[PDB]
RNA sequence: UCCUCCUAAAGAGUAACGGAGGAGCACGAAGGUUGGCUAAUCCUGGUCGGACAUCAGGAGGUUAGUGCAAUGGCAUAAGCCAGCUUGACUGCGAGCGUGACGGCGCGAGCAGGUGCGAAAGCAGGUCAUAGUGAUCCGGUGGUUCUGAAUGGAAGGGCCAUC
């Protein structure tokens, strides 16, 4: 199962970040509408979220679910986090290879202020 | 001569015979021999009792043995000093607690059943009593 | 041909639930991981659990496998 | 006659300010390849004589 | 105990060396690990020797 | 002498010429890190091929495996595969466990300099528990520390190691 394999892949990282006790930037990727979220160390609340599923961010990019979409979401999370106040975060692959859209989102985020 | 096959260990501790019997009810036949006393039965005693009943019933009915030795017992050779390791295994015994059902039987009249069990109990070292299958 | 044995390794729980410990103190000595490290608890190379912070030690059961965890709260 | 110091003892223990004794650790002479650096490192510094055997050391070197 | 002990000598002029073991029967070639030399306080190549 | 289980009486420890077995290693990788993967046993179809080679599907969920006997542990895998590597590093070390002692074990963290990863991070050997021998005497390399009139040297000391 794709989901079961993915959860098994990301379990070690999630546990490592959980015991470390640090805010983590978690990204969920699908064939469309790449998501992104910021989670408190306790893991119970979401500091801020962004994605291409809402019209506020989906009204510019031609198509959601590409490199451009990842950069927009990656950038979008940036100023939101900077405005909120949190600066340092830990990136979570969530079992997605850090190659394409995931890398583009992270690259946009780190260059936008969320260094990690 | 009941005996296990390829037991895990050749020797085992003496242990104790405290407690109370578990198989206290007739489960296969209609009549059974219940153990009143406490002790151990060797393989030879079980065989002797079994032969006594089979002859008594004249190979009529069914016989169930509800006890297995599964416990080796050692014995030092004559003119041997204490120590120098555990003794060699000689015979196998089954620990019996009060209420244990030794033998079960079915397919014969109650009258013939009583004498058959009485003959067997005469060749056992523990007080025994005759019981009948209960309804629930 | 018997008669051989090994010196006892004095394993077991050294600090029990609800008693304060200092950082670096050994909590449990074990061969495997009968208890898993929780919060402010580190695991040694020999699966020894030691306190990484000062506080009260507590035991709990967590996870889908109901495996036992040892944590420390700063109290 | 005056007491004779145990010369062998005098070559292995040195007296300190508070009456203690310092000695070299006794496992760092040879067969060192198979030893971890951590264990060799900890044996390098001098150590104090234990209480139990302190009384024995006092008798051996009553003058020093 | 076929495995025998060797000495790793730093490529630098310093006389510092490491000691280890190896099996000459299976891996007869020299050992060229890159280790830390505290005399010069740098990581340098260490060569196998007696 | 050392290791594992039981005896051992639910903390630790606990004897017998009591009951069972092992060790005197191995590995520059079988170590470090990063990425990925998940067995045994059965059922059905299929050339040699056959109960038991390899292929496909299904039940199964670890009865597999874990370099070596046993116990405990291991899916975040400690099990299996691949890339890059030498942290199997130096000086330390709060605080603990264990011993009559000699001693043995665990260890966050600090300084220096490294490897893997985008990064958080991990790495001071190996899933852990056996694979080991005090001191004396002497050998090898470094270090003006000392060097008995002086300058050297011999010989000692210190460090690494046999």
């Amino acid at each position: 199962d794709k989901k079961s394999a993915r959860i098994r892949r990301a379990t070690r990282a999630r546990r490592k970040l959980q015991e470390l006790g640090a805010t983590r930037l978690v990204v969920h990727r699908t064939p469309r509408h790449i998501y992104a979220q910021v989670i408190a160390p306790n893991g119970s609340e979401v500091l801020v979220a962004a994605s291409t599923v809402e019209k506020a961010i989906a009204e510019q990019l031609k198509y959601t679910g590409n490199k451009d979409a990842a950069a927009a979401v990656g950038k979008a999370v940036a100023e939101r986090a900077l405005e909120k106040g949190i600066k340092d975060v830990s990136f979570d692959r969530s079992g997605f290879q850090y190659h394409g859209r995931v890398q583009a989102l992270a690259d946009a985020a780190r260059e936008a202020g969320l260094q990690f | 001569m009941l005996q296990p096959k390829r037991t895990k260990f050749r020797k085992m501790h003496k242990g104790r015979n405290r407690g109370l019997a578990q198989g206290t009810d007739v489960s296969f036949g209609s009549f059974g021999l219940k153990a009143v006393g406490r002790g151990r039965l060797t393989a030879r005693q079980i065989e002797a009792a079994r032969r006594a009943m089979t002859r008594a019933v004249k190979r009529q009915g069914k016989i169930w043995i509800r006890v297995f030795p599964d416990k080796p017992i050692t014995e030092k050779p004559l003119a041997v000093r204490m120590g120098k390791g555990k003794g060699n295994v000689e015979y196998w015994v089954a620990l019996i607690q009060p209420g244990k059902v030794l033998y079960e039987m079915d397919g014969v009249p109650e009258e013939l059943a009583r004498e058959a069990f009485k003959l067997a109990a005469a060749k056992l070292p523990i007080k025994t009593t005759f019981v009948t299958k209960t309804v629930m | 041909r018997n008669g051989r044995d090994s010196e006892a390794k004095r394993l077991g729980v050294k600090r029990f639930g609800g008693e304060s410990v200092l950082a670096g103190s050994i909590i449990v000595r074990q061969r495997g991981t009968k208890f898993h490290a929780g919060a402010n608890v580190g695991c040694g190379r020999d699966h020894t659990l030691f306190a990484k912070a000062d506080g009260k030690v507590k035991f709990e059961v967590k996870g889908p496998k109901n495996r036992k965890f040892i944590s420390i709260e700063a109290e | 006659p005056k007491i004779k110091t145990v010369r062998g003892a005098a070559k292995r223990f040195k007296k300190t300010g508070k009456g203690g004794f310092k000695h070299k650790h006794a496992n760092l002479r040879h067969i060192l390849t198979k030893k971890a650096t951590k264990r060799k490192r900890h044996l390098r510094p001098k150590a104090m004589v234990s209480k139990g055997d302190l009384g024995l050391v006092i008798a051996c070197l009553p003058y020093a | 105990g076929i495995r025998e002990k060797i000495k790793l000598v730093s490529s630098a002029g310093t006389g510092h060396f490491y000691t280890t073991t190896k099996n000459k029967r299976t891996k007869p070639e020299k050992l060229e690990l890159k280790k830390f030399d505290p005399v010069v306080r740098q990581h340098v190549i260490y060569k196998e020797a007696k």
